[PDB]
């Protein structure tokens, strides 16, 4: 049943993020809990992903690193912390990563 | 998804329901396990002070059966 | 522990609140009002920062100035800022608050609110898109999040 | 050609009466705004999850004015003057002299980011590809003051930013 | 009679009695920057940008009026694409501004909701505009001669794309409004205007064509290649504000008639005259050619002269007619440019449309006129 | 155990009122394309506690008042008398038994009047003052309405006890026999409580709260959202009645409750749905509208009983 | 005594939330601020729903003068009061008494 997959989509999330844990990091800290192809990490811990099924505008997103150039980044997430590699991919400029 | 503004209208289901059962649950605490005797006419209240009086204690929910006679 | 420890706490939980609860006031008198209404629209959707559409001067935290502040229009402005209730932060939108802009050297422009208001954030661009407007917003959010009124009162 | 949006005259035949007399008193056509508004809430909301989700842009997005080298560190400012001539809001400063070497370069190139209007004219106008509008869309301040970039900041800017701005350039250059 | 000063960008110093409103004053100015007297110490090019600054949710069509005007001066003509994509954007841009126009109005009237939806959409035209210029509303695209740019390669796949998809969204906008009583008396029998006096006050657009005035500049006086595209100018019967929301409304429906066209009869070639006392050369032929040089010199520093002379050039803009009246001195500099915003002579027959009508009605009314200050004041 | 009573009453139904705020902002941005508060905790669960702080230790407002004692009596008359309408209403019990419930809860809403009147005469601005006297003018002419189309559906019932009409409806709801005076009965406690198409107090461009802001003006806010629900619980029980069954108290809450949020949620469906009258089209959709057809059905029900033999018992 | 205990806690309660909430904010000790023609149609509707208001008094006794058993009477009262009523309304509406267009 498709209402059956839909609950099981909503724990593979549980699973795909890497227990309770890794679950509620990203929901405290992104709002977000859904789980993506990784495209790439960063020299500064940012981790880039995809999800092609998604609709346009969230078929890419980033998980800043919890620190950055010294500073505390666990809470306070900033735009300007993506470097200009990948600010390109990030905001569909190009389609190569 | 729409679903996620279920948690919101879960709390305002359990914040409504309270009132019904605390209610519910403190007048059979206060009258031996029984609903709350309703009196809206005076014949109504004369047989619960009547009941008030045969109960031996001072209360309204105290009930005599076939033992007090005889 | 000690007391600055203490009233270090009290002071996060009203930070956070104030933060969570921004209710902006829009002065919106020119073009950038447009970018500003797009930070509202489904893409965005500023409400779900705690930040809601519109509210009435008396009930409003930031004043977000979004247009070219002319001769005529400034003391109006004043007023607006005056009546409204403390704490205030004011937002400058766009190069015309800035600076005048595309109408610095004009005889009618008042070149910058910040002439006539203080201002907290000011915001580049000519519009700047939503999403810098969004940005803009969230940095006032970190500058209340530094705030220390509780820790400066202790050490008084 | 035109043609008539209200000039239709309503049906006064008895079934066409009481059908309007049913969505009067019955409330048939205020139901159906109900049912429009009832889809949306089963749809999936188009808002994005910033600062974590970008809006799309394109290479030719017009965002913070940088400066730019050669591929040998030289810098490629020859001081024109044709930046300050066509920039419609008067926003750039230069003063030039001969270097040291007796190049022809900048001793001041100063943007005043609250008098541009971000229109792109200055890197249309220069002809050594100096001075161009990066991708960056991010650079609120809190004083007035940062935002008067003098040459040291849009040096610093082309420093930054060379890694984007070089394949935006590649991306668009065969339009422009 | 009750005196408020409704103040703030518009002041409205309104004469009540009781509920009724028997004077209406409008004060403006509030948003004067002295456009036209700036004008003065720019060349040609560098008073492009101020004409997307005058009706701020209609920039390229405004973009469009000076170019007409000064190519008229010029004696010059754009390229056959040029001209394409020049109807195109025009008709991208009447969505915008009747979204705006619409949902705003039907905002201040309370509902809330199709503001939502429709800009969504105008997030979507406005990656168009992004994608052609850099700049998501002032893009200074059309400019005397053509335009800067071509299109970039799969911008007209995504333009079909949303044309299929338009249509359905202003059904579910009408589902709401159209037939809605509570909307309808919000609007019927408001703001009546006659045909004779909507022409003597000087209105222009859906004003007319509300009031039964068969009149559209597209099909009277052509411009571009407006004479090549099939489309219907709807007329109103009534003259009121249901009328005019109807004539905005199905003026929507027309501008997808008029892009469905202009997407598959785009032509190749150039895309701005192929003058280079005109129009600057390519920056690889800048380059490598002396001429190409020089003449990339001069019209970024001096611009290239206009010879002198007068004209009143006026287009149909979505708000109604939009003009410029441009002076030439034989220089680089216009000597006076006086604009003709729609928006003035609408806003001045506030007073008239507002008699017998209630204190609500007015918003209304303010509503239906479409009101912009960025060119009422100029 | 009566005071611990009270407090089961009061607590829960300010809470209720704490995350309403929530759900409306919810449920108005998923039918506007938007997500709603989804920052503040997870999916917004710390919003409404965010708003109540950040109002609460905000500057005061109060500019000079005429009669600084009447601009305290407001607020405090209508939150009094918001959670005093909560008593008599059975749920399945109620924690005031009156034998003329229904007048009472119609004679407290009568005298939440004041709390606009005092609210416009303390602000010292007569334009405000125009704003709370035609916000007085609705609220009243749309209590005719209450009053005779609740007066209808008791004489079907056959008292004015809330607790009868539970028995009433113990083979059918109400709505069926009633459901032309419940159409009217729905829309008339939109605009007896003040919400959209009927919220022209909200009229920005076209209140009598401006004066406050902060503080008072939460309080005010309450007692609004509080009668939101309270008008939707009674229409639950008055239309909608619920099955009794004394030995499980608990399952009449659940269902009884279910009822009364999915009204509470039509509020807000509403708003998202419609655009606003004006004042005089809300004043002719009473006197000539309803008030023309609750006539015609009170005299109906009045002898329907009579010429059917179904006439209710008085006990 | 149920009744006056519940309405003493309600409106105590909200005694004390608008006391502290005139006082709660008066701590921050903030810097110092240092800053109708009469319509006679509202009083028309004002009038008009007070004797209609006392109409209805006359009504609310209805749900037990149906128990009576000189039914025919009660009937027969109970729909010339409302008719009368209606006519009350009849009178007001073509009068130009409920229009708002001075
Ligand atoms: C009221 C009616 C009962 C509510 C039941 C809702 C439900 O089960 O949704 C399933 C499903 C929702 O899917 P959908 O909205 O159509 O489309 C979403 C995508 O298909 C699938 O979307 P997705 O791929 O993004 O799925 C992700 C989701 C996995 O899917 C779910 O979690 C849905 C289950 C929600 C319950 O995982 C999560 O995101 C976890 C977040 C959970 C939030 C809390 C929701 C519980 C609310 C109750 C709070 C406690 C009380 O419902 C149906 O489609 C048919 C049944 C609807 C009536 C419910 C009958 C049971
Ligand atoms: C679904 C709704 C569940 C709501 C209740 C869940 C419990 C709330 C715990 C909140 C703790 C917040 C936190 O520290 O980050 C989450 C944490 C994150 O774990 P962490 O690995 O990132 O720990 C580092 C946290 N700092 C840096 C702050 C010390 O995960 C948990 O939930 C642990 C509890
Ligand atoms: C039952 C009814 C109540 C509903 C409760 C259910 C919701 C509880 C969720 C769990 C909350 C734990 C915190 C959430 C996880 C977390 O640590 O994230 C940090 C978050 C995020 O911090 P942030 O604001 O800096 O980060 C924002 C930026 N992003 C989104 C990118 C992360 O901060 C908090 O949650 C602080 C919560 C403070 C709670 C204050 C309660 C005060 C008590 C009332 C006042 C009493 C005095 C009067
Ligand atoms: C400050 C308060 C502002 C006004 C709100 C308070 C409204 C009070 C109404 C209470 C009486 C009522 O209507 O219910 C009768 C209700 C109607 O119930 P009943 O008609 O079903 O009969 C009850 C008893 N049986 C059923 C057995 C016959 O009567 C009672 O429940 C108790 C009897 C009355 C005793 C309590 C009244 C004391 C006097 C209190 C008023 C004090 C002055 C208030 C000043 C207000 C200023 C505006
Ligand atoms: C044997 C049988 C004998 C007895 C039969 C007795 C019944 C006979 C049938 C009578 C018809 C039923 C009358 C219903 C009331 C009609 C009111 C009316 O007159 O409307 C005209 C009025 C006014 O109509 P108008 O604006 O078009 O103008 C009428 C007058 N003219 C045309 C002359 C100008 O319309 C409205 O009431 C609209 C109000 C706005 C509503 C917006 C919210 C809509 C919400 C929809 C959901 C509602 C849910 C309801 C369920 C609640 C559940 C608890
Ligand atoms: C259009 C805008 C306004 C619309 C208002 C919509 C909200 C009004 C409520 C409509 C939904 C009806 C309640 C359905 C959920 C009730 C759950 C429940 O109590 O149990 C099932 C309830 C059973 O509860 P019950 O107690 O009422 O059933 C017994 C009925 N009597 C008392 C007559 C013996 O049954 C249903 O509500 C099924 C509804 C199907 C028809 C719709
Ligand atoms: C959930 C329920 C929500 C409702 C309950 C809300 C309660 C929220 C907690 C309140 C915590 C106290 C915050 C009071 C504001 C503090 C403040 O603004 O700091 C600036 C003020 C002013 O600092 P100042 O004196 O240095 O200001 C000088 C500068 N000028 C001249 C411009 C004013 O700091 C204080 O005065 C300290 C306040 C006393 C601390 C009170 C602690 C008691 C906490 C329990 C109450
Ligand atoms: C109703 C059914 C009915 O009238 O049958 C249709 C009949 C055919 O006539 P037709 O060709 O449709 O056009 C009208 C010609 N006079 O129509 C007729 O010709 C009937 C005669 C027309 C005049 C009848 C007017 C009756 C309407 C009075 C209101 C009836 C409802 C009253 C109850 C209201 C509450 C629901
Ligand atoms: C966080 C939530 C925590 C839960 C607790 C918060 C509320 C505090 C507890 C409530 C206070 C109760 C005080 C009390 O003991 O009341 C007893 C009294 C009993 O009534 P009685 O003795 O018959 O006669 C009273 C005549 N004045 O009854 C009374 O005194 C009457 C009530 C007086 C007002 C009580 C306070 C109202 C505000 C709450
Ligand atoms: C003793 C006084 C009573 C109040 C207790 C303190 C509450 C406020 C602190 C949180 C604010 C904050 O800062 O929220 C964000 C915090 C982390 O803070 P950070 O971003 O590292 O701040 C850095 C330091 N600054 C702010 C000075 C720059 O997230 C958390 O992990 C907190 C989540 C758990 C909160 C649970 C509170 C339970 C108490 C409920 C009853 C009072
Ligand atoms: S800064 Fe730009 S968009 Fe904003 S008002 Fe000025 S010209 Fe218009
Ligand atoms: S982008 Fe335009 S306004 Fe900014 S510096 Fe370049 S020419 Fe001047
Ligand atoms: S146009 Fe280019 S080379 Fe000439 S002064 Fe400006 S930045 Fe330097």
């Amino acid at each position: 049943m498709e209402l059956l997959q839909v609950l099981k989509r909503g724990l593979q999330q549980v699973s795909g993020h890497g227990g309770l844990r890794g679950y509620l990091r990203v929901l405290f800290r992104a709002n977000d809990v859904r789980v993506g192809t990784l495209v790439g990490e960063d020299k500064y811990g940012n981790k880039y992903y995809e999800d092609n099924k998604q609709f346009f505008g969230r078929h890419r997103w980033v998980i800043y690193t919890t620190e950055m150039n010294g500073k505390n980044t666990f809470w306070d997430v900033d735009g300007s912390m993506v470097p200009p590699e990948w600010h390109r991919w990030l905001h569909c400029m190009t389609d190569d990563p | 998804m729409w679903f996620e503004v279920l948690p919101g209208i879960a709390v305002m289901g359990v914040c409504l329901f309270i009132p019904g059962m605390a209610t519910a649950r403190i007048h059979r605490f206060s009258n031996g396990g029984k609903e709350k005797r309703v009196a809206h006419y005076p014949y109504q209240w004369y047989l619960m002070e009547r009941d008030r009086r045969v109960s031996g204690v001072n209360r309204s929910y105290v009930s005599k059966g076939l033992e007090n006679i005889d | 522990s000690r007391g600055e420890y203490v009233v270090a706490k009290l002071d996060d939980l009203i930070n956070w609140a104030r933060r969570s609860s921004l209710w902006p006031m829009t002065f919106g008198l020119a073009c950038c009002a447009v970018e500003m209404m797009h930070m509202a629209a489904p893409r965005y959707d500023m409400d779900r920062f705690g930040v809601v559409f519109r509210a009435s001067p008396r009930q409003s935290d930031v004043m977000i100035v979004a247009g070219t502040l002319t001769n005529k229009m400034a003391p109006a402005l004043r007023k607006v800022y005056d009546q409204m209730p403390e704490p205030r932060y004011v937002v400058s939108m766009g190069s015309c608050a800035n600076g005048g802009g595309y109408y610095h050297y004009s005889y009618s422009v008042v070149r910058g609110c910040d002439r006539i208001v203080p201002v907290d954030i000011y915001v580049p661009g000519c519009p700047p898109t939503a999403e810098a407007l969004l940005y803009g917003i969230l940095q006032l959010q970190k500058k209340i999040k530094r705030e220390k009124r509780l820790r400066i009162w202790y050490r008084r | 050609t035109y043609k008539y949006v209200n000039l239709r005259e309503p049906s006064m035949d008895m079934k066409s009466v009481t059908d309007r007399a049913a969505q009067t008193l019955l409330w048939t056509e205020l139901i159906r705004g109900l049912g429009m508004t009832l889809s949306y809430l089963f749809r999936e909301p188009a808002t994005i999850n910033y600062p974590f989700e970008k809006g799309p842009l394109s290479p030719r997005f017009r965002g913070e004015h940088a400066l730019r080298r050669y591929p040998s560190g030289e810098e490629r400012c020859i001081a024109c003057k044709l930046c300050e001539a066509v920039c419609p809001a008067q926003a750039i400063t230069i003063e030039a002299e001969p270097r040291a070497d007796g190049s022809r370069r900048t001793t001041r190139y100063d943007i005043d980011m609250t008098k541009c209007i971000y229109c792109g004219f200055c890197q249309e106008a220069c002809p050594v590809d100096a001075i161009v509008e990066g991708p960056n869309f991010e650079f609120s301040t809190e004083t007035h003051e940062e935002l008067l970039y003098n040459k040291e900041k849009l040096l610093n800017n082309g420093d930054k930013w060379e890694a984007e701005i070089a394949a935006n350039i590649q991306a668009d250059y065969l339009y422009r | 009679n009750l005196t408020l000063n409704f103040g703030p960008v518009l002041r409205l110093v309104m004469e009540l009695s009781g509920e009724m409103v028997r004077k209406c004053d409008p004060h403006i100015g509030l948003l004067h920057r002295g456009t036209e007297k700036l004008i003065e110490y720019k060349t040609y090019l560098q008073a492009l940008p101020y004409f997307d600054r005058l009706d701020y949710v209609s920039m390229m069509c405004n973009e469009q009026a000076y170019s007409l005007a000064v190519e008229k001066l010029l004696n010059i003509r754009p390229p056959p694409r040029a001209q394409w994509i020049r109807v195109l954007f025009g008709e991208i841009t009447r969505l915008l501004n009747h979204i705006m126009a619409v949902t705003t109005h039907a905002l201040d009237i309370g509902a809330m909701t199709p503001f939502f939806w429709m800009f969504e959409e105008r997030e979507k035209m406005f990656e168009f505009y992004e994608r052609v210029s850099g700049a998501r509303m002032h893009a200074a695209y059309v400019r005397p001669g053509g335009v800067h740019q071509d299109l970039p390669l799969g911008l007209m796949d995504d333009i079909y794309e949303f044309s299929k998809n338009f249509s359905l969204r202003i059904d579910e906008l009408e589902e709401m409004l159209t037939n809605n009583r509570i909307w309808r008396n919000r609007t019927v029998d408001i703001g009546i205007v006659t045909a004779e006096d909507a022409l003597n006050y000087g209105f222009s657009g859906v004003m007319l064509r509300g009031s039964g005035i068969q009149w559209d500049l597209r099909k009277t006086q052509p411009y571009d290649v407006y004479d090549q595209v099939e489309f219907d100018v709807p007329i109103g019967s009534r003259g009121d504000c249901y009328d005019r929301y109807l004539c905005r409304v199905e003026e929507m429906r027309q501008s997808i008639r008029i892009i469905s066209q202009c997407l598959n009869k785009m032509p190749p070639g150039e895309i701005k005259v192929d003058d280079a006392k005109v129009s600057p050369p390519k920056r690889a032929e800048m380059k490598t050619s002396m001429e190409s040089l020089i003449h990339h010199f001069k019209l970024y520093t001096e611009g290239y002269q206009v010879p002198p002379g007068a004209t009143y050039t006026a287009i149909e803009a979505p708000k109604g007619e939009f003009g410029v009246y441009l002076v030439s001195d034989g220089s680089s500099r216009p000597y006076r440019c006086k604009i003709k915003a729609p928006g003035f002579a609408h806003l001045a027959g506030l007073d008239k449309m507002s008699k017998g009508h209630m204190l609500a009605d007015v918003v209304a009314i303010i509503g239906t006129q479409d009101i912009v200050f960025g060119e009422v004041d100029r | 155990m009566f005071m611990i009573n009270i407090l089961m009453l009061i607590i829960p139904i300010l809470l209720a009122v704490a995350f309403l705020t929530l759900v409306e902002r919810k449920v108005l941005g998923y039918m506007q394309l938007r997500k709603g508060p989804n920052v503040v905790g997870p999916y917004g669960l710390l919003q409404p506690i965010a708003d109540a702080i950040k109002l609460f230790i905000k500057e005061p407002l109060r500019p000079a008042t005429s009669s600084a004692s009447m601009f305290i009596l407001a607020p405090i008359m209508a939150l009094g008398l918001a959670l005093t309408m909560w008593i008599p209403l059975p749920m399945p019990y109620p924690l005031i038994n009156m034998n003329l419930g229904v007048l009472f809860m119609l004679a407290m809403s009568s005298l939440a009047v004041y709390s606009i009147l005092w609210s416009g005469w303390a602000s010292n601005s007569k334009y405000a003052l125009i704003g709370a006297l035609r916000a007085v003018a609705q609220t009243i002419s749309y209590e005719v309405t209450l009053a005779i189309i609740l007066l209808s559906v008791l004489l079907m019932s056959g008292s004015f006890t809330l607790s009868t009409l539970i028995t009433t409806q113990e083979q059918m709801w109400l709505i069926l026999p009633a459901w032309p005076l419940a159409m009217m009965w729905f829309i008339s406690t939109l605009a007896e409580t003040n919400r959209a198409p009927f919220d022209l107090t909200e009229g920005e461009s076209e209140g009598f709260n401006v004066e406050y802001a902060a503080g008072p003006f939460a309080l005010f806010f309450m007692a609004e959202y509080a009668n939101i629900i309270m008008m939707n619980i009674f229409t639950a029980i008055l239309f909608l009645g619920t099955s009794h069954n004394p030995h499980m108290p608990e399952l009449y809450t659940i269902n009884f409750t279910i009822k009364s949020l999915l009204l509470t949620m039509s509020f807000l469906w509403i708003r998202a749905s419609y655009p606003r009258f004006r004042y005089d089209q809300l004043m002719h959709l009473l006197w000539k509208n309803f008030l023309p057809l609750t006539l015609a059905l009170c005299m109906w029900h009045v002898s329907l009983p009579i010429l059917t033999s179904g006439i209710p018992p008085q006990t | 005594m149920n009744l006056m205990l519940a309405l003493l806690t309600n409106f105590t309660l909200a005694t004390l939330l608008v006391i502290i909430a005139f006082w709660l904010p008066q701590l921050n000790v903030y810097s110092e601020k240092t800053s109708l023609p009469f319509s006679m149609k509202f009083f028309l509707v004002a009038i008009t729903f007070l004797l209609f208001d006392l109409e209805i008094a006359l009504l609310l006794p209805l749900p037990w003068a149906s128990q009576t058993a000189n039914l025919n009477t009660m009937l027969t009262m109970a729909l010339f009061l409302i008719i009368l009523l209606a006519v009350s309304l009849a009178y007001e509406w073509t009068q130009k008494g409920l229009e708002w267009t001075e």
